[PDB]
């Protein structure tokens, strides 16, 4: 899991 | 098309997405505020004494850890916190969210160190640092006493900062120039530059309008500050190859899981 694509997908 | 559009919206996200913003960090600086100076940090005892007031005590639980340790993963905390804000940032950069989200995470990857250490030098002179938005104070002669080879990582950053205060840029300049350092057509491993290369052509002509506007008597103020985008590239290499001395040298100091996927495979 990609923390930064968490970070950009974030609302 | 409308480059002072641009450049507002810019501006009204950056207000937005970095609580110290260096119009607040000079005011606090050169005392002209009206809220409490600083704690300053010199040393360890004024380190310990101070550490409960600042952000980073979050993630403080343990046995007391020697002073450069703990130096060390409160600037963690903050690096962390950065790369959030300036990821909420990009995310108000038109046309960055309609990229690919693979390249997306390619500008962030490569682009965030250097606008962490350009927007550090808002809050840097040439004696000290601001920290934890404006209640802390670390003076650089601290930082430099650490030992090796923590003592080395803040100098650099120290020296990019004086040279490129002496540009005086502002929030509103700032704000356009960390987009187009985010919009880099040349990050390794991007797989489709063109749309990337069309939002910084855009950026490049709104930074360079806002420079000839705000500031008349720089000519090549532009010229100069694409100058210090290549300059930064040198200070993420100076400062990976510090990182990876601590990595094989000293115990139980590893990242936080942010920091490693940035890391990871870096160039
Ligand atoms: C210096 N300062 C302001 C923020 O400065 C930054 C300076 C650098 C960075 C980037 C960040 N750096 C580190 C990441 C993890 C651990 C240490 C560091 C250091 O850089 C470091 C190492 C040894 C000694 C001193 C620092 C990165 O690479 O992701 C982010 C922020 C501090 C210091 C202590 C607490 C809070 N604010
Ligand atoms: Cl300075
Ligand atoms: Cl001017
Ligand atoms: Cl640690």
């Amino acid at each position: 899991p990609s923390l930064l694509k968490k970070l950009l997908l974030a609302p | 098309a409308d480059l002072r559009a641009l450049a507002k919206h810019l501006y009204d996200s950056y207000i937005k997405s970095f609580p110290l913003t260096k119009a607040k960090a000079r005011a606090i600086l050169t005392g002209k505020t009206t809220d409490k100076s600083p704690f300053v940090i010199y040393d360890i005892n004024s380190l310990m004494m101070g550490e409960d007031k600042i952000k980073f005590k979050h993630i403080t639980p343990e046995q007391s850890k020697e002073v450069a340790i703990r130096i060390f993963q409160g600037c963690q905390f903050r690096s962390v916190e950065a790369v959030q804000e300036i990821t909420e940032y990009a995310k108000s950069i038109p046309g960055f969210v309609n990229l690919d989200l693979n390249d997306q995470v390619t500008l962030l990857k490569y682009g965030v160190h250097e606008i962490i250490y350009t927007m550090l030098a808002s809050l840097m002179n040439k004696d000290g640092v601001l920290i934890s938005e404006g209640q802390g104070f670390m003076t650089r002669e601290f930082l430099k006493s650490l030992r090796k080879p923590f003592g080395d990582f803040m100098e650099p950053k120290f020296e990019f900062a004086v040279k490129f205060n002496a540009l005086e840029l502002d929030d509103s300049d700032l704000a356009i120039f960390i987009a187009v350092i985010i919009l880099s057509g040349d990050r390794p491993g991007l797989l489709n530059v063109k749309p990337i290369e069309d939002i910084q052509d855009n950026l490049l002509q709104a930074l360079e309008l806002q420079l000839k506007l705000n500031h008349p008597e720089s000519s090549q103020l532009f010229a100069k500050l694409l100058q210090k985008m290549t300059d930064l590239r040198q200070i993420v290499t100076e400062h990976v190859q510090l990182l990876q001395v601590i990595k094989k040298t000293e115990t139980d100091m590893s990242l936080h899981p942010l920091l490693q996927e940035i890391y990871k495979d870096l160039y």
